RNA sequence: AAGACCAGGC
DNA sequence: AAGTACT
DNA sequence: AGTACTTACGCCTGGTCTG
């Protein structure tokens, strides 16, 4: 994880696909002064293992495509570090009945 | 129709439908590696005259029999003994079965569920493919010319004095009249 | 009179699908017609009489099957064949899912 | 959070006219407008070009144009749409047919 | 275009809410299951109150001359003072009324109480009532036990989602929870003997009730739910008829066309 | 040659019939609509075996008129010739262009210009036959042939064959 | 539906294979040779020359031949023609991409233009998206304008790889009209892509590249979008209009053929006669015009085909898109039968689910029942009655599916009736029906009534159940719809009941009350104030039909 | 795909379109003069002698109940569970 | 009979 | 007319 | 930054002119 300060350079950002498996992540000051995830409305997410999702799946005989998506580039997805493919439980309130578990699906 | 145990997903060009011939290429219908019901794999099912004549019998037997269980609420011999087990189980308009139960009880060549028993213990160590395993049965021969050559199938896939002991052990069997 | 797209999503509402089927059928359009088995059009040359069935092309006689649908339908069909592209009317699934 | 506000804000134009809306509704709508990813509009440009078979996006606002880039890339269509049933004449999966029926013929045996 | 646009979803046999594809939209028709029409407005009382008023009506302990149910209510009632392994089930109930009161705290944080629920227990009651003629005189007869333990049971067969395994028999537990606060709210101990004088019949009566009225609240496996939300929402969009902001018909344009710029754009901040 | 193919057929049966022996009628109907019937694709269906283990399974309804739908699931023997299989069988018919054997439930046919040389027609006999150096072939009379090609048609399956091959000829 | 039976299996369509035409099968398929452009007239005799609709396509004149296929105009649907073109056609609708593909691939030994080798492209060809893929790859490649040759590998950029060759450059290109066009690049050179050329490159891309880009090998090939052979929608696409005989009556569709006909073969007669070279693609152009316009007329490339009057011309196209429109307005909902409509009005006298239907149409409309020993003698009283009393029937059909029309037949008052044959028979007192108002727009702007036959002309509704229809009787009119299955009624008692429509979803609350009189009524009836004697009181208990009998 | 009697899942409870439709269904075929296995207590509308058979619980019908991937249950008449 | 408009009803 | 999307 | 692209409530009853 980097932190940059104005911006980074457009000839090194295009530096950090080439060593894998590691894997690299940036982020600019001002998205960090406060924390997206306190915020009223965004409710608290759970990175699913590759182990609870293969079960996700297999409970509600889902295909991998039939799942509710959630962006690469989604703010809390990131606040997590998501991978394409990786699953997330999204754990709100409501009004019908306390609690309701829902998934997002990475694309 | 009558559907028959594979779905072959034909994508809009049906265009190949081969020779049928003693090449042992017979319609996509007839390969040896076919579907049973059960969802099993079972090799082709060879009927050779007079084993048909049999199985054809078997059932139409087996038929009147349960045909009842629900009514309480020598040559020309079997010429007779069939036409009646027809005109009790058969369609009556079956002019083809009819015509089969002769044929197959006129050239038929065994009388004993254990002939023909053994018939099949005895080819069914060739490793010989069905329909050979069949022209074998339902053909009389004596050399291996006779045979080799009514059944070209076979050119390659066994040595002359081979097919001619079993040949020989052909004619043993065959069931007098 | 009319039976719209409106009357017709309540009744999807209401859940009640043969009487949708009904009021769209067997009460306005409705229609027999035969297809290939194997190119799935309308081609077939059905003699019903001396059962002759045919589709030369596709060329077939033993694989047909006959469907009902909506005559708008057939002919939104025909209109689009006309436009060069093809609808084809299979019988069985065999995408699966 | 997103939907959380498109929800909040579409409740608000029910209700600023003092009528009442049972939250599942105007719920699923947000929902249906926002599972697939981002914000996806109820229109033309947007869930009319859903992985949605052909027929189906066909009853609406662009027919012959995606029709015809159906059969240029051959897509095939489920006809598990509502639309696509009721083009073709047939019972649409749909409350008295999201089921098939049987005669079990050993019960019906039972029954006498 | 609503309609158009959710034609395809229905609640399947599963109890999800899917479209023409498969893909969830909902995995639980309305976060509950419910089918709207049987629902209406209960008060959840544990949340609303002081401090104070929830002792006073929730609050038992048979460990305390004070605190403890007076004999005047339960049959067994003076020999029950004291009685140490009660006063773990008593106490257990309050520790959950308690973590209940939190919990809607949580959820609903303009204290409002009164929301749209199945199975209407208030009346539910109020039959039970005037049904056996329960005099508000003489004792009960149900054994702390009886009630206490049975209110559980109870909530063990108001089934929502049936499955086998865990991640669903736990979705379970969720899509039910909002309705139990309700439902422990309302079959306290305290209240259930001293607001609404139930014998062990009237009880017996309430429970099955609840749960046979329940199970039919469920929504339908075929209800095609797609068309009526749409429609739910453009029919009242109908009968619209028209402090300085853009509001009604040309908005609930504006956002269905996901348009970005929007005549007022405004933002609150506190 | 005679096979025993693993077939399935599917009758739709009107709510009337829906009685205690419903099984039984199908079946029976099975047996009408099958036993006898021709196709390429089958050949010759000529009897359905085991007729009691047959496999109705649970048919469905329809879903405008009452009328259900099974597929029966059977077995039975066939029999379908081919090109270049070897059959012997009984003549019929016999006349100036050739004899036409009966093989079965099939009618395989000899062309005069097909059979071998030596070989000639009397048409002045009676019953009408084909002479030779010491071979007599008439109506009754027994022949082992070639088919050498089949043509399917409606109901039926006809076919020519030769007898100008070695090891064939009468019998 | 249709009538004679057909030893046809039957099945319902369960996928939809969109694909495109391949020449070839459009020829296969065609009965019809259509070479000439007119309609009938054997030099004016009567009848229709084996030229344009019927060498065997369908047929009029109520004349069984539809290629023996008999049977007659109803049941035959029609027999696509064929009409070998002269040389190649676009596709008006697919030009847009014709082009987009070109831009996609070069010319010469056509073959894509960016194979696994550059990486932007492995991104783009993981994509399992038609969409997808043929959106991003052409993006990607659109601006590369050279054939490259040897590019970079996975290793040194010092290090050069070869694949296929032939680096003849790239052509920008621009729709102009329905023709496209390219330069080369000091200075450009412009020349017409002819489709003749376009159709090859096409011809000769890959299998692998097909499918790379949005294509299937056997539904669809580029090289189809391309026009060769034009199918030819038989008479009931475009049926005609008699003015009993001596006239005419041809349809708009029917026309646009007969043009494209005459500039096929105008063209033909110029490539075996006195060939001006470039003085035939100025007649090249208007076939690629009506072979557009037949199946398009508003493009933007103005010309919109006036035909004589000024009047537009009526592109295939234009009859489906939306509304009014075979999709939206003849599939997606339909005009129907056993339906009526009338004026509605208020009525306190009916149950809440019932509805005053007038005798008028419960003559008018009918109910198929199936004679059935439980009523044989009720239907054969009805079917005595007669189609006009009420009380009746009128029209009685046996298993040979023949229609006897009660009201005539020499038979009328006659008949024995035979189980299992049916009788259409009116609408009687409680057969359920669909009622409703229009806008529909709820699932109640439609519930099931209690039909009860009433004098005078007017749908007698009850009054509580008019704010679900939302309706007043300031003269607004309600439809009707008749079931007709034993089954189909069924759905409407057990689901489409106003009764059942009582309690609202749409707002979990009822949606049906007390108004006007009722509720004015209600109110005044009520008060500590107000007290009933006797004389009164008896008669009130006496209207509560449910009353115990206990004053 | 089928699935187990066991292991089934779905709702013990017959749906209202399930119920609507059986009705419907099984009077059609009672109106086609199918065979009724109920005592008619004087009934005359199929209707509504489907609405008899489905009291005593003796209509010979099964719902298979097709899940979103394809694969069904099946529950009989018989088990299914009547409240509504 | 088809298709354009105009008036109009709720 | 506008709003959106594509060039 | 300019230009183009597909849309636009539901149903229903009148009378009128023309290629
Ligand atoms: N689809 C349509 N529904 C309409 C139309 N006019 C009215 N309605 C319905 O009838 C409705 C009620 O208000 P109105 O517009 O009738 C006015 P009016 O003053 O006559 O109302 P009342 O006070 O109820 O007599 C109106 O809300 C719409 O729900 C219309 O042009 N189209
Ligand atoms: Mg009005
Ligand atoms: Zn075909
Ligand atoms: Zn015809
Ligand atoms: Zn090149």
């Amino acid at each position: 994880i980097f932190v940059y300060q104005n911006n980074i350079t457009p000839s090194a950002m295009k530096l950090v696909p080439s060593i894998p498996p590691a894997t690299i992540e940036t982020f600019n000051e001002a998205a960090l002064v406060v924390n997206i995830t306190h915020h009223e409305l965004v409710p608290k997410h759970i990175r699913l293992s590759s182990d609870e999702k293969r079960e996700l799946l297999k409970r509600y005989r889902l295909k991998e495509s039939q799942l509710p998506r959630i962006q690469r580039a989604d703010p809390v997805a990131l606040y997590l570090g998501l991978k394409r493919g990786e699953v997330v439980k999204i754990i709100r309130k409501s009004e019908t009945s306390g609690r309701y578990a829902s998934y997002r699906i990475c694309m | 129709s009558t559907s028959t145990f594979q779905t072959r997903r034909r994508r809009l060009k049906k265009v190949e439908e081969e020779e049928n011939a003693a090449t042992l290429q017979l319609g996509q219908e007839f390969q040896l590696k076919q579907i049973n019901h059960q969802g099993e794999e079972e090799e082709l099912i060879a009927l050779n005259l007079s084993e048909a004549r049999l199985v054809i019998k078997e059932a139409l037997v087996e038929r009147r029999r349960a045909f009842k269980r629900s009514q309480k609420k020598t040559r020309e011999k079997e010429l007779e003994s069939i036409d009646v087990l027809l005109e009790q189980t058969t369609g009556g308009n079956n002019k083809d079965l009819k015509n089969t139960m002769q044929y197959l009880t006129n050239f038929s060549r065994f009388r004993d569920q254990e002939t023909v028993g053994a018939v099949i213990q005895l080819l069914k160590s060739t490793g010989l493919h069905p329909f050979e395993v069949a022209q074998l049965g339902s053909l009389a021969c004596d050399t291996a010319d006779e045979a080799k050559t009514l059944i070209p199938s076979l050119n390659n896939k066994i040595s002359d004095d081979e097919l001619e002991r079993i040949l020989k052990e052909l004619s043993n069997l065959e069931t007098l009249y | 009179l009319r039976f719209g797209e409106m009357e017709r999503d309540c009744m999807i509402a209401h859940g009640a699908a043969s009487f949708l089927k009904e009021r769209l059928m067997e009460a306005s359009d409705a229609f027999r017609v035969h297809i290939c088995g194997i190119c799935g059009l309308m081609t077939v040359i059905a003699k019903l009489n001396h059962n002759q069935f045919e589709c030369k092309g596709c060329d077939n006689k033993i694989d047909i099957y006959q469907i009902h649908i909506p005559y708008a339908a057939k002919l939104l069909f025909q209109e689009l064949m006309a436009m060069n592209i093809t609808p084809r009317l299979y019988t069985d699934r065999s995408r699966d899912f | 959070a997103g939907r959380a506000a498109l929800y909040k804000e579409v409740y608000n134009v029910i209700a600023s006219d003092g009528s009442y809306v049972n939250y599942r509704h105007m719920a699923l709508l947000v929902d249906v407008m926002t599972t697939q990813g981002g914000l996806t509009s109820v229109t033309r440009h947007g869930f009319n070009r859903s992985n949605t078979g052909a027929l189906m996006r066909c009853s609406f606002e662009e027919t012959v144009e995606i029709l015809f880039e159906a059969g240029a890339s051959a897509e095939l269509d489920d006809c598990r749409g509502v639309s696509e049933n009721v083009i073709l004449g047939q019972m649409a999966p749909i409350g008295t047919g999201a089921f098939d029926v049987m005669i079990d013929e050993e019960s019906l045996v039972k029954y006498m | 275009r609503l309609v158009k646009a959710l034609e395809d979803i229905m609640v399947h046999y599963d109890n999800t809410t899917r479209n023409s594809l498969g893909n969830v939209i909902q995995f639980i028709y309305g976060e509950d299951g419910m089918d709207a029409a049987h629902i209406e407005k209960q008060s959840l009382d544990t949340i609303g109150g002081s401090d104070a008023a929830f002792e006073k009506r929730y609050r038992v302990d048979l460990l305390n001359t004070d605190h403890t149910l007076d004999p005047s209510l339960l049959e067994s009632g003076s020999e029950i003072l004291g009685d140490l392994k009660l006063q773990v089930l008593l106490d257990e109930e309050y520790k959950q009324l308690v973590k209940d009161r939190k919990f809607l705290r949580e959820v609903f944080v303009d204290g409002e109480a009164n929301w749209p629920l199945p199975v209407n227990i208030r009346r539910i009651i109020q039959n039970a009532q005037q049904t056996f003629h329960i005099d508000h005189t003489k004792p009960s007869d149900l054994t702390i036990k009886d009630i206490v333990l049975g209110v559980k049971d109870l909530q063990e067969n108001l089934l929502v989602l049936r499955g086998k395994n865990e991640i669903i028999q736990n979705a379970q537990r969720d899509a039910v929870t909002l309705f139990c606060c309700l439902l422990r709210s309302r079959l306290a101990t305290r209240r259930v003997l001293q607001e609404y004088r139930l014998t062990k019949q009237a009880f017996d009566w309430v429970l099955s009730n609840i749960e046979a009225q329940f199970l039919r609240s469920v929504v339908h496996p075929g209800e095609m739910v797609g068309v009526l939300a749409a429609q739910s929402i453009g029919e009242p969009a109908t009968q619209m008829t028209l402090k300085k902001v853009t509001s009604g018909v040309p908005r609930l344009k504006e956002i269905l066309n996901v348009a970005k710029n929007m005549k007022t754009p405004s933002l609150t901040v506190y | 040659m005679f096979f025993i193919k693993d077939l399935s057929l599917n009758i739709t049966l009107h709510p009337s019939f829906f009685g205690p022996r419903m099984k039984q009628y199908l079946k029976t109907k099975l047996l009408e609509e099958v036993e006898g019937s021709c196709t390429g694709k089958f050949g010759y269906i000529l009897c359905v075996l085991d007729y009691d283990n047959i496999d109705i399974q649970r048919g469905r309804i329809l879903p405008t008129d009452g009328s259900a739908e099974f597929n029966v699931k059977y077995r039975a023997v066939v029999f379908k010739p081919f090109k270049g299989e070897v059959v012997d069988g009984t003549v019929v018919s016999c006349s100036q262009h050739g004899f036409e054997v009966q093989v079965g439930p099939m009618k395989v046919f000899v062309t005069k210009h097909l059979m071998p040389q030596d070989l000639t027609f009397n048409a002045g006999s009676n019953p009408p036959s084909y002479q030779s150096s010491e071979d007599v072939i008439t109506i009754k009379s027994r022949i082992r042939v070639k088919i050498e090609g089949c043509i399917s048609q409606v109901s039926s399956i006809h076919a020519i064959g030769s007898i100008k091959e070695d090891y064939l000829g009468a019998i | 539906v249709g009538q004679q039976y057909s030893s046809a299996p039957l099945r319902t369509v369960k996928e939809v294979q969109f694909g495109l035409f391949s020449p070839e099968e459009v020829r296969a398929i065609s009965v019809a040779k259509i070479r000439f452009p007119e309609t009938m007239d054997e030099t004016q005799t009567r009848a229709k020359i084996g030229g344009l609709n019927d060498p065997r396509l369908g047929s009029i004149d109520r004349n069984l031949k539809c290629q023996t296929c008999q049977e007659g105009m109803n049941e035959c649907p029609g027999h696509f023609g064929h009409i070998d073109l002269a040389k190649p056609v676009f596709h008006v609708g697919f030009i847009a991409k014709i082009k987009k593909v070109c831009e996609c691939v070069c010319m010469h030994c056509g073959k894509l233009l960016l194979d696994e080798h550059n990486e932007l492209m492995r991104q783009a060809l993981a994509i399992k998206d038609s969409k997808k893929r043929f959106a991003a790859i052409w993006t990607l490649c659109k601006t590369k304008m050279v054939c490259e040759t040897d590019v970079p590998s996975e290793d040194d950029p010092t290090q050069l790889v070869s694949r296929g060759g032939c680096g003849n450059t790239q052509p920008t290109i621009r729709k102009d009209g329905l023709k496209l066009v390219g330069s080369w690049k000091d200075e450009p050179e412009l020349r017409v892509l002819s489709t003749e050329e376009i159709l090859n490159i096409f011809k000769h891309i890959s299998v692998k590249d097909f499918t790379s880009l949005g294509f299937n090998e056997v539904f669809s090939r580029p090289e189809w979008m391309i026009l060769t052979c034009l199918p030819v929608p038989p008479p009931p696409v475009r049926p005609s209009i008699s003015f009993n005989e001596s006239q005419r009556g041809e349809d708009d569709l029917t026309f646009k053929l007969a043009d494209i006909l005459k500039a096929n073969i105008s063209l033909e007669t110029l490539e075996h006669n006195g060939a001006p070279h470039h003085a035939i693609e100025e007649a090249e152009s208007l076939l690629q015009f009506h072979v557009a316009t037949y199946m398009d007329n508003d493009i933007a490339g103005q010309p919109q085909a006036l035909q004589k009057s000024g009047r537009p011309v009526k592109s295939i196209r234009a009859r489906l898109k939306g509304k009014e429109g075979r999709i939206r307005g003849n599939l997606m909902g339909k005009r129907v039968d056993f339906s009526a409509r009338t004026v509605i009005s208020g009525d306190p006298n009916l149950e809440l689910d019932q509805v005053g239907v007038p005798k008028s149409i419960a003559k008018t409309l009918t109910y198929p029942e199936v004679v059935t020993p439980y009523n044989i003698d009720r239907l054969t009283q009805l079917v005595r009655n007669g189609p006009n009393e009420h009380p009746g029937a009128k029209y009685v059909i046996r298993d040979s599916g023949d229609r006897i029309d009660l009201r005539y037949s020499k038979r009328a008052g006659d008949i024995q009736l035979q189980y299992g044959w049916k009788v259409e028979r009116h609408i009687m007192d409680n057969d359920p029906v669909l009622f409703n108002r229009q806008p529909s727009l709820h699932k109640m702007s439609m519930m099931a009534h209690r039909v009860k036959v009433i004098p005078y002309s007017t749908f007698r509704l009850n009054l509580s159940v008019t704010s679900p229809y939302n309706a007043d009787f300031d003269g607004d009119e309600m439809n009707l719809h008749v079931p007709q299955s034993e089954e189909t009624r069924a759905e409407l008692s057990q689901l489409c009941a106003v009764p059942l429509q009582i309690v609202s979803p749409q707002s979990n609350k009822p949606c049906m009350g007390i108004v006007q009189d009722t509720l004015c009524g209600i109110r005044k009836l009520t008060l500590r104030d107000t007290f009933i004697e006797l004389d009164q009181v008896l008669n009130m208990l006496y209207w509560v039909p449910d009353w115990d009998g206990v004053i | 795909k089928a699935i187990p009697k066991d292991q089934r899942a779905t709702t013990p409870y017959m749906t209202k379109y399930e119920r609507a439709r059986i009705l419907g269904t099984r009077a059609l075929q009672i109106s086609m003069n199918a065979p009724v296995f109920v005592d008619l207590e004087g009934e005359t509308d199929p209707l509504r002698i489907a609405m008899k058979e489905l009291a005593e619980k003796k209509i010979p019908l099964v719902i298979r109940r097709y899940l979103p991937d394809g694969s069904f249950e099946d529950w009989s008449v018989e088990e299914l569970i009547v409240d509504l």
